[PDB]
């Protein structure tokens, strides 16, 4: 959940559209003012940053060995598992048994041949057996398979259709309330606007026969001045 | 929408006070307006 | 890592933000109050 | 998903504010035009 609570008003629904060249000045402005201000690293607002992988409960010391070794490799997408032994998993062939070789020697490497001889016919009994398996009990299975699958993507699908329809549900009902006010502050802005005209226009009237009442005290000032010189 | 609710709301009080003030003062200069057509006619009574 | 990095970067950019918010809002409300009260002086000829 | 909700409340947030930026620069910029041009003229 978001932890701000710093409040703009900014209403986009009815607030005309910015344009380019002046929102492009915005956001220089913005940086110009991120610049002179200086960055608070411990701002509460910030989430505790992401702990290392050595302290951490989690990874293990064979988890952090793996990490470095795939960090330490140039191409981490490329990065790959050291191998089994595939070529020894493969049919052996006849070996080649040299006459100078002693009889110790030449039996004990045929016993390793018949070794890995008998290791491969088991292994190839095992996968034949998981084959005839598959042949006879395998596409019900892949069936159920697919459509479980296949459920949990009706599952995610409904989520996701709730969520844009709750999304779609605010953005309607903000659309009218916001439209309301809107409506309610465009009439008082363009009343202040036409109150600020007509009163500027009013006290320019009220200022001009303030000069023709002056006009006329000055008048009636010069004939009491002229009747007490006379008198 | 938290946030605009509460922004929205600021800005009609802001609003409406300026706009009051406004036509307060406007009120204000109809009655200087009515003071000084008073003291025309009276300076009219006086010369005529 | 890199989402949080922008995540700093975007709080410092938001601070600021909200720092010139402030300082344009005082300012709006001195030049608004400033004209709603522009009376108007006696316009005097240049005798 | 912290950090990224937090990382969209941050961006909406200073979208919001780009949009305040712009809203209040037009009113300064009207307001100081009409002041400008009234103190210039005097007869309306």
């Amino acid at each position: 959940m978001p932890a701000i609570t710093t409040v703009h008003e900014s209403l986009p629904y009815i607030d005309p559209e910015p344009t380019p060249e002046q929102r492009a000045a915005a956001e220089a402005l913005i940086a110009e003012e991120r610049a002179k201000v200086p960055d608070d690293p411990y701002h509460a607002l910030l989430p505790p940053p992401l702990p290392p992988l050595n302290e951490s409960r989690h990874l293990t010391p064979i988890l952090q060995n793996e990490l470095a070794r795939l960090a330490s490799s140039p191409d981490p997408q490329a990065a790959k598992m050291d191998a089994l032994d595939f070529s020894r998993y493969e049919a052996p062939e006849m070996p080649s048994i040299d006459s100078s070789q002693s009889l110790e020697e030449t039996a004990s490497q045929l016993w390793e041949t018949l070794k890995q001889a008998y290791t491969a016919q088991a292994y190839l009994s095992a996968r034949r057996a998981h084959l005839a398996l598959l042949d006879t009990h395998g596409k019900n299975a892949w069936l159920i398979g697919n459509w479980h699958l296949e459920g949990e993507v009706k599952a995610v699908e409904k989520e996701l259709a709730e969520t844009k329809r709750e999304i779609d549900r605010v953005s309607l009902a903000r659309q009218g309330m916001q439209e309301a006010a809107g409506a309610e502050l465009k009439s008082l802005e363009e009343t202040w606007k036409a109150g600020v005209g007509r009163v500027l226009e009013t006290e320019a009237a009220a200022e001009k026969l303030r000069i023709e009442v002056l006009e006329e005290r000055r008048r009636l000032a010069e004939a009491q001045a002229a009747l007490a010189v006379g008198n | 929408r938290a946030s605009e609710e509460q922004a929205i709301q600021r800005r009609l009080e802001a609003l409406r006070a300026e706009v009051a003030f406004v036509s307060t003062r406007e009120r204000k200069a109809q009655e200087l307006y009515r003071k000084l057509r008073d003291e025309l006619e009276e300076l009219r009574l006086e010369q005529a | 890592a890199r989402v949080r990095e922008e995540l700093a970067t975007a709080l410092y950019q938001h601070d600021a933000a909200v720092r010139v918010i402030a300082r344009l809002t005082r300012e709006r409300d001195e030049a608004r109050e400033a004209l709603a009260r522009l009376t108007v002086t006696g316009a005097a000829p240049a005798a």
